[PDB]
DNA sequence: TCCTCAGTCGCGATCGAACACTCGAGCCGAGCAGACGTGCCTACG
DNA sequence: CGTAGGCACGTCTGCTCGGCTCGAGTGTTCGATCGCGACTGAGGA
């Protein structure tokens, strides 16, 4: 949200010093003056920048910073001076800062002085390529800082790349001239015997590695995971990669993020990691709702390619109609609400499917109209209203 | 590592010496510590580690002495860093000091290591990232080890 | 350890075998010129 | 008199885990030739 | 008499070569089970 409006127009000053945003229509010197849009974007960039400050400076630090200003609050707020003591429980930058600095011995005015008083944020392209010779993988990050909502990182950038043994964690320090970034690279073992793949947790998984190539150990890389900086990332990785991202990552935002780039990818290969991604529960929810919207686009996509029936069908059959009745879908039980979620979704976007002549077929719009003749409701103890809503949508 | 109160002597007490005299404290509370279960490996003598720690030990000491440099153009000069590192031969220190800085020869700043106008200078927290105390430790016991097997 | 080791002697050799090729470069110079 | 039948021993048989050997990538020290300067000393006006 | 053109060190520059570590890659050994035929007591014809 906050890229896409610093993007689109200007940027968010949160503490301007008094004008100091001349880029944008109104005056920020003022509440009543502000856009509402610009006062939304203020709430939600504020507390993107705390949660960094809680990265640079840990939880219970931060809770602790927090507490130091409740409890000079209520020792303020029993004092019947007429505000000898009652400013106390008026907070300002310099003193939030302060007491940070108290509670934590680090000060935090570079973070302050570059995501507070700056008033922009970064976009990094990426493009790898891996030295099989030297074993080594070269990373090369840009950025555009001359875009109008931008500004320039130097500071250090995480970046995890899921290799063949395991899930290993790299900082690179991004300086201004810096482009070419060679990071180590461990063994391809794990190939030569099948062993599992141990992950980003402490479990380790079996993988297909027939999409992999052969001189590279590397299955997948993120720059900057944690969303430590105000970032848009554009990484070019191969379609294998977005794949293997999607099925065996455990991290919700990289798979949310393949999903986002599996549709410049229509493979069937990639059709099949959605339709993984889709039959699976032990999934997020909202990444297997993501999915059936980005199964839509694909299947749209490789039109007179497409075998079978259309997408997403079989699997609503298989998933939430009767073993011995197909086309009429079970009877309403809402009690599970995230098959509840993914059933009321995956319609909506089996709609947005299109034959060759660029209208919807017969076959989804005639398996839409049975779910809403079939759809009974005397039998759960939850409503319908945002099923059948959904339904007309 | 285990630790064990014990009740201090009845007779010793803590003379703090410095250059202006001597002070005095009592003791009442004296731990005897068990054998040490070592959570950092110390690394061996010539090791890859060793040898990344010995160059950016010097790295940081480097960076600190420039932060410490009053002059404008912030120059240091190559014989304090001959002064804490001894044992160094003179073309690993000028190795460290080949990028983010130039000899000047002639002019003012001449016989100064100034710093290269491009060259940010790292922060406090990334100078507090390239070196951990721990890991200053480590060597510690490796070169005194070193030492007492020499 | 010494008798395997077969120094302030060998440093001032040194700087006679700088000096003499200092004069060298100097005489090609003049040469040159 | 039988009459096969259930539980277990010895040996080949392959398999996973570990261990020894190799080989190159990369860094570090020494060594050497030389330049870029300061001081220290002579033929010409 | 003055006055500008040649000799020693100091510190840095840059390239070459040899040595050491360290991990990837590949081949070799040895216990750990799996299966087969057989041993050997055992309750019914």
């Amino acid at each position: 949200k906050i890229v896409a409006y610093e993007l689109k127009t200007g940027g968010v000053l949160l503490h301007p010093i008094f004008n100091p945003a001349s880029h944008l229509h109104f005056s920020i010197k003022h509440p009543h003056t502000l856009s509402w849009e610009y006062y939304s974007m203020f709430q939600c960039k504020a507390h993107l920048v705390m949660r960094l400050i809680e990265n640079r400076i840990s939880m219970e630090f931060m809770l602790q910073v927090f507490n130091k200003l409740l409890s000079l609050a209520s020792t303020a707020s029993s004092q019947k001076f007429q505000s000898h003591m009652w400013s106390q429980m008026l907070v300002s930058t310099s003193g939030f800062l302060k007491s940070i600095s108290n509670v934590s011995g680090k000060d935090i005015q570079p973070l302050i002085k570059q995501w507070v008083d700056q008033s922009g944020v970064v976009k990094f392209y990426g493009s790898f390529a891996f030295n099989r010779k030297r074993n080594v993988l070269e990373l090369e990050i840009k950025q555009d800082y001359t875009s109008p909502g931008t500004q320039k990182y130097v500071g250090p950038l995480k970046v995890t790349v899921q290799e063949l043994d395991g899930s290993f964690n790299h900082t690179l320090q991004i300086e201004e001239n810096s482009l070419k970034h060679d990071i180590p690279c461990h063994s391809k073992s794990r190939r030569n015997k099948k062993k599992k793949i141990p992950l980003m947790n402490g479990e380790e998984v079996d993988m297909d590695l027939s999409a992999m190539d052969a001189d590279s150990p590397l299955l997948w890389i993120r720059i900057d995971p944690d969303m430590s900086v105000l970032r848009k990332v554009e990484f070019e990785q191969a379609d294998f990669m977005w794949q293997y991202q999607l099925r065996y990552e455990r991290d919700v935002v990289a798979q949310q993020e393949s999903i986002l780039a599996l549709e410049k990818f229509p493979t069937p290969a990639s059709r099949l990691a959605l339709t993984d991604i889709l039959e699976q529960e032990q999934c997020f929810y909202r990444v297997r709702m993501s999915a059936c919207f980005c199964l839509a686009k694909i299947a749209n996509s490789m039109v007179s390619t497409w075998t079978g029936p259309p997408a997403m069908k079989s699997l609503f059959t298989r998933m939430f109609c009767c073993k011995s009745c197909p086309n009429i879908v079970k009877t309403n039980n809402f009690m599970s609400f995230q098959s509840y979620f993914l059933q009321k979704t995956m319609p909506v976007a089996m709609a947005l499917l299109r034959d060759v002549h660029n209208l919807c077929p017969k076959e989804v719009l005639t398996f839409i109209l049975d779910l809403i003749k079939y759809n009974d409701n005397r039998k759960n103890k939850f409503s319908d209203n945002y099923y059948r809503a959904e339904m007309i949508d | 590592a285990p630790i064990y109160l014990h009740k201090m002597p009845e007779t010793d007490f803590l003379i703090i010496r410095t250059r202006q005299g001597y002070y005095i404290r009592e003791l009442v509370d004296i731990f005897v510590v068990g054998q040490q279960c070592p959570l950092f490996e110390v690394p061996g003598p010539n090791s890859k580690r060793a040898n990344t720690h010995i160059r950016d030990f010097l790295q940081v000491f480097i960076y600190r002495l420039f932060w410490k440099s009053k002059d404008r153009p912030r120059r240091i000069r190559m014989e304090d860093i001959k002064k804490a590192f001894p044992s160094h031969s003179e073309s690993s220190i000028r190795k460290r000091l080949k990028l983010c800085a130039d000899f000047k020869r002639t002019g003012m700043d001449s016989n100064w290591w100034v710093l290269k106008s491009d060259f940010r200078l790292p922060t406090e927290e990334e100078i507090r990232a390239m070196v951990s105390p721990e890991q200053c430790c480590a060597y510690y016991s490796m070169i005194a080890a070193e030492q007492r097997l020499k | 350890t010494k008798d395997e080791e077969f120094h302030r002697e060998e440093m001032r050799k040194e700087r006679r075998r700088i000096q003499e090729q200092l004069r060298r470069l100097k005489r090609n110079q003049e040469k040159e010129k």
